[PDB]
RNA sequence: UUUUUUUUUU
RNA sequence: GAGGUUCGAAGACGAUCAGAUACCGUCGUAGUUCCGACCAUAAACGAUGCCGACUGGCGAUGCGGCGGCGUUAUUCCCAUGACCCGCCGGGCAGCUUCCGGGAAACCAAAGUCUUUGGGUUCCGGGGGGAGUAUGGUUGCAAAGCUGAAACUUAAAGGAAUUGA
């Protein structure tokens, strides 16, 4: 019951594209939930967490808006967060967690001292900014679960990774920042140059020349 | 930088790579220390003597020519000057600054130059006591300065 | 400009450059042999010259410094040298 | 003025790699210094060097494959034994699947693996991941 | 183009001398003084013509790697541009844009004039600076006609060119095409093209109405 | 900046020292002078005579009458 | 914070600038930071230009002007009304046409 | 990307850029993968060939694509020896 | 209390003290 | 040409 | 200790208001001037330590050194001056800029900073009490330098958002 819009949507509904992390590689923008939904969607779950009721003082008076924080994560490799502010409780609430699932993001996993078992632990100790808020995500042994504030761990639980040190420079009271700044380092896993990326990639048909044909007779038809 | 003037200077001597002397010099290692001993007789600090070989005569660079510095060249034989040459000249020009000083006691400008170039010499003059260049006894006062220079 | 040649610099940049800075840093000055009118004698005279440079046999000044490479007379001509 | 030429040969190579050129300048070059590109060649972190043999101090062109994030001194050379050589390591590199911290043992100059291999500590000098 | 058969030849060498595409302007740009062979007496820095020739192919070889015409788009914002840019839009088939860029032709999903191009050639990165940058978020790749003091911000790659010069623009225009239909065998190599550059040229209001009338 | 050479740990343990002399906790207790002007004396209880039964006003947003003890 | 990057006086290199009293109030402002404009009046009003005209001897050779420079001090520029009040990217402006 | 095991357990191979040698960000929406088109030496059509070139965004972004297009075609043999 | 007039007022605070112990 | 103050948590 | 030309604390006189111990005007001592010894304070502000390496560019200014098509005066040649084009090193500097960092305002340093170590000095540790008390030392005085404790408070603060 959904309609594409888009190149990349108009793949997703018929079958073109087999999962998200051929998208992750062309660094194409998404901008359909839909996408998602149907990749994933009986394994995500969302989960808010704060609502300050921001507002503003002019000629009138106070009038509160609702800010709506959620990450979504499938608890084993993908996780984004979103932000939303509008008039309504529950208004912000739904479109938080579009945009916080249409800006997820891979989350790279690791092992820690012996690389034997499945990966529970971060590739390396990373970092991510935002405001003053330092966000240093620390690899740890097995075993040991996540040691970070409630927020984050969620976050990090939300995100896949089983075990984590973490440790926090700034005004970690601020809880968008403080997501945020363990997402921009979370974000810094993949793209941190580590030795096994070393070899060279072998550069794959991106999926606009691999479907032309089909492409264009969407098109065509829309 | 500098020691006591915030100047970022770059300007120095930039020696060749080639330490070969020139084939075109058409000069002798004797003519050239004949040549030192001229402007030695005559009363000539070493800096202009490799000064004058250099612009006039066709000298490049006597250490590269012979294979010994200037000062040594005279410091073996014996009539090179005891005061270093550089010891000497600030201590004439502090010579320079007192004599203008008790002309005009109320420049401060130069009240400040002459501090600065005393400790000049203080710490030069802590080091060549370290290297032997003169006796650890010697000591460098306002009254004896004049006595020192000329 | 991300990748430019630090092993082998052009010869025009690096003439254009200081005498510093260089790949190996070498004099901008030179040896130049002096011929002046009304004499034989040859005279050599390094450039960048400070002190007076006066013929034996001719008995007149060849070149005054002036800041820089020292100005030399007019009549005098000037022969550059090894390169 | 320039009490260490270590500590700059890292800097400058660091602050070559961050805008993503091809080949560094190192003014000064010691053989501390090449004791800790040769390092670099085996870990494959940086590619071939070329030293300028200029009579003065020398000096250092480098070519970069744009594969090292960071690399750091310990300008303090500390004296590093077996039993803080492994803090050393947790307090320093990134992760333990990578990453190596350098030190002048007494067998010469070394990484980290090396020096548990050789049973030998000795002074840090600087890491790099 | 290092191939033989895609050497220099003769008749091109008159068109860029006569249309001025070699002097560019006096503003030269640090990225870009390697397409400079040196400067006149006036500033002008002469532009290198085998440089011309090498980033036209260069730039050729990204056209012709497209295979759906329909997804390729052109731009133009000054009107000297435009006819050249409709006249190559109407030739291999791109996708016609001018007078005002509207603001989320390429973020922006839900108005009817949302475009999703997967090539677009650009005038002026100086003219054509919001196109630029709302292509810094579709990251579509760009071929620019880059002048001595264009700034070649989000380019992809770039054409020595001049594009202050009206006859400039139409003649390289019509060169870029005449290249990409000779590469993709739709107008053979071996003849001269029968079109002639002056339908890139974009007239004034004034000269059209008085050659008309004429 | 701060220093760092190797020879130089009297400096860091003075800097230190010197500086611990800054902070409201630390000179507060090391001092002696807080443990003698309490009235405690550093005592978590004490023994003391009720002498006046007295009512304090509360502070400003309330306005209560606590019942203090003068002892 | 820095209102004004010049911090209101054209002054950034010299340490000290002689003052100028104001015109409307007699205070005494740097001359950098002052407002000091040139003003051309007619000696006479240009609607009463033409009654002294009229009774005037001279065959139109005679146009006296007053020019007298003038320095307000920033407190009553205000109430001159010269140097209203700007907008935040106001500031950043110049002469004025 | 590999355990002790052996296995390749990794979620995906991101690309990188061809100048710069570093991760093209999964969100980075400046980055390009230019394909450039190969013609036969004496026919000069397209033979169904192209070439890849990754550029990561922050290198556009800042101005170096241009000239690292240029080095890789005239390495790779697209660009004339004598550009 | 102004900053300035503040300072004044225990400057002649303080003037007073001196004369009060001067005198005892 | 001037125009002071205004009340306690809620 | 020299003379007070002009300004101008303190002070006086005249206007303005309910009060005006002030702004306005007229004088006006000390001061504003020079000389010797004190006094050592300011928003002595770039409210922004010094030495050292790396770290985009564009149009300009000072100095010095280097190259040049030409214009112009000494003139009759070089040469000496002066304008224009650049290059090199030391600077005071804008201006733009997704280098970067920063809470932001804004800044190529206010960058290379958790992916934390080039050397080091001074200096800060919630707000008050308080630059106070006392001791010491300088000064003719006013005051300067050094400098607590008891006690008391849940905020004081910086930047930025929309109104008034
Ligand atoms: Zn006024």
């Amino acid at each position: 019951e959904w309609i594409p819009v888009t190149k990349l949507g108009r793949l997703v509904k018929d079958m073109k594209i087999k999962s998200l992390e051929e998208i992750y590689l062309f660094s194409l923008p998404i901008k359909e939930s839909e996408i998602i939904d149907f990749f994933l969607g009986a394994s995500l779950k969302d989960e808010v967490l704060k609502i300050m009721p921001v507002q503003k003082q002019t000629r009138a008076g106070q009038r509160t808006r609702f800010k709506a924080f959620v990450a979504i994560g499938d608890y084993n490799g993908h996780v984004g967060l979103g932000v939303k502010c509008s008039k309504e409780v529950a208004t912000a609430i739904r479109g938080a967690i579009i945009l916080a699932k249409l800006s997820i993001v891979p989350v790279r996993r690791g092992y820690w001292g012996n690389k034997i078992g499945k990966p529970h632990t971060v590739p390396c100790k990373v970092t991510g900014r935002c405001g003053s808020v330092l966000v240093r995500l620390i690899p740890a042994p097995r075993g040991t679960g996540i040691v970070s504030a409630p927020v984050p761990k969620k976050l990090l639980m939300m995100a896949g990774i089983d075990d984590c040190y973490t440790s926090a420079r700034g005004c970690t009271a601020t809880l968008g920042n403080f997501a945020k700044a363990t997402f921009d380092a979370i974000s810094k896993t993949y793209s941190y140059l580590t030795p096994d990326l070393w070899k060279e990639t072998v550069f794959t048909k991106s999926p606009y020349q691999e479907f032309t044909d089909h492409l264009v007779k969407t098109h065509t038809r829309v | 930088g500098r020691m006591h003037a915030p100047g970022k200077g770059l300007s120095q001597s930039a020696l060749p790579y080639r330490r070969s002397v020139p084939t075109w010099l058409k000069l002798t290692s004797d003519d050239v220390k004949e040549q030192i001993y001229k402007l030695a007789k005559k009363g000539l600090t070493p800096s202009q003597i490799g000064v004058i070989l250099r612009d006039s005569h066709g000298v490049a660079q006597v250490r590269f020519v012979t294979g010994n510095k200037i000062l040594r060249i005279l410091k073996s034989k014996g009539l090179a000057p005891d005061l270093p040459e550089d010891l000497y000249h600030l201590i004439k020009k502090a010579v320079a600054v007192r004599k203008h000083l008790e002309r005009n006691r109320k420049d401060k400008d130069a009240k400040f130059r002459l501090i600065l170039i005393e400790s000049r010499i203080h710490r030069l003059a802590r080091y060549y006591k370290t290297k032997r260049v003169l006796p650890p006894n010697w000591k460098y006062e306002s009254s004896t300065a004049s006595a020192l220079v000329a | 400009p991300l990748a430019r040649d630090l092993l082998h610099p052009s010869l025009e940049e690096e003439k254009k450059k200081h005498k510093k800075k260089r790949l190996v840093q070498s004099p901008n000055s030179y040896f130049m042999d002096v011929k002046c009118p009304g004499c034989y004698k040859i005279t050599t005279v390094f450039s960048h010259a400070q002190t007076v440079v006066l013929c034996v046999g001719c008995s007149t000044v060849l070149c005054q410094p002036t800041g820089g490479k020292a100005r030399l007379t007019e009549g005098c001509s000037f022969r550059r040298k090894q390169h | 003025v320039r009490m260490n030429v270590l500590a700059d040969a890292l800097k400058s190579i660091n602050n070559a790699e961050k805008r993503g050129k091809r080949q560094v300048l190192i003014r000064p070059c010691s053989k501390v210094i090449v004791r800790f590109l040769t390092v670099m060649m085996k870990h494959g972190y940086i590619g071939e060097f070329e030293i300028i043999d200029d009579h003065r101090a020398g000096k250092i062109v480098v070519n970069l494959t744009g594969r090292l994030n960071k690399c750091g001194v310990i300008s303090p050379r500390f004296d590093v034994q077996l039993k803080d050589l492994e803090k050393w390591q947790n307090n320093l590199l990134p992760s333990r699947q990578f990453g190596f911290i350098v030190l002048t043992t007494s067998a010469g100059i070394m990484d980290h693996e090396e020096a548990r291999r050789k049973h030998t500590g000795g002074k840090i000098l600087g890491f790099f991941f | 183009g290092a191939l033989d058969v895609l050497q220099m030849k003769e008749e091109d060498v008159l068109k860029f001398l006569a249309a001025g595409t070699h002097l560019g302007g006096t503003n030269l740009d640090f990225q870009m003084e390697q397409y400079i062979y040196k400067r006149k007496s006036d500033g002008i820095y002469i532009i290198n013509l085998k440089r011309t020739w090498e980033k036209l192919l260069l730039a050729a070889r990204a056209i012709v790697a497209i295979e759906n015409p329909a997804d390729v788009s052109v731009i133009s914002s000054r009107n000297t541009g435009q006819r050249a840019v409709l006249k190559f839009a109407a030739a291999t088939g791109a996708t016609p844009i001018a007078g005002r860029f509207t603001p989320g032709t390429f973020t922006n999903q839900i108005q009817a004039a949302f475009r999703e191009p997967r090539l677009l050639v650009v005038t002026d990165p100086r003219a054509d600076h919001q196109p630029l940058t709302e292509a810094s978020y579709v990251n579509l790749p760009t071929i620019a006609l880059c002048n001595t003091d264009s700034p070649l911000r989000y380019v992809d790659i770039a054409i020595p060119c001049n594009n202050k010069g009206a006859h400039s623009v139409g003649l390289m225009w019509w060169m870029l095409a005449r290249e990409v239909l000779r590469m993709r065998g739709t107008i053979s190599r071996e003849h001269p093209w029968e079109v002639m550059p002056d339908l890139y040229f974009y007239r004034d209001p004034e000269e059209i109405e008085k050659e008309e009338q004429a | 900046g701060k220093c760092r050479g190797l020879r130089t740990a009297r400096k860091l343990r003075s800097h230190r020292r010197d500086q611990k002399w800054h902070d409201k906790q630390y000179k507060k207790a090391h001092l002696g002078t807080a443990l003698k002007a309490n009235p405690f004396g550093g005592a978590s209880h004490a023994k003391g005579i009720v002498l006046e039964k007295v009512g304090v006003e509360a502070k400003q947003p309330n306005s209560a009458i606590r019942k203090c003890v003068r002892v | 914070t820095k209102k004004r990057r010049n911090n209101g006086r054209a002054k950034k290199g010299r340490g000290h600038v002689q003052p100028i009293r104001c015109t409307n109030c007699a205070r005494c402002v740097p001359k950098d930071k002052a407002i000091k404009k040139f003003v051309i009046r007619n000696i006479v009003e240009a609607a009463a230009v033409r009654d002294i005209s009229e009774a005037s001897v001279f065959d139109a050779y005679v146009l006296p002007k007053l020019y007298v420079k003038l320095h307000y001090c920033v407190s009553c520029a205000i109430h001159s009304k010269v140097v209203r009040n700007r907008s935040r990217e106001a500031r950043k402006d110049r002469t004025p046409p | 990307m590999q355990n002790d095991a052996g296995e390749f357990v990794d979620l995906y191979v991101p690309r990188k850029c061809s100048a710069s040698n570093r991760i093209i960000a999964a969100k980075d929406h400046a980055s390009i993968q230019m394909n450039v088109a190969e013609v036969d030496r004496t026919t000069g059509r397209f033979n169904g060939q192209f070439k890849t070139y990754g550029i990561c965004g922050a290198i556009r972004r800042m101005g170096e694509s241009d000239d690292s297009i240029l080095r890789l075609a005239k390495a790779d043999g697209i660009v004339s020896k004598n550009f | 209390m102004r900053a300035k007039w503040r300072k004044k007022r225990m400057r002649r605070l303080k003037r007073k003290r001196r004369k009060m112990r001067q005198r005892s």
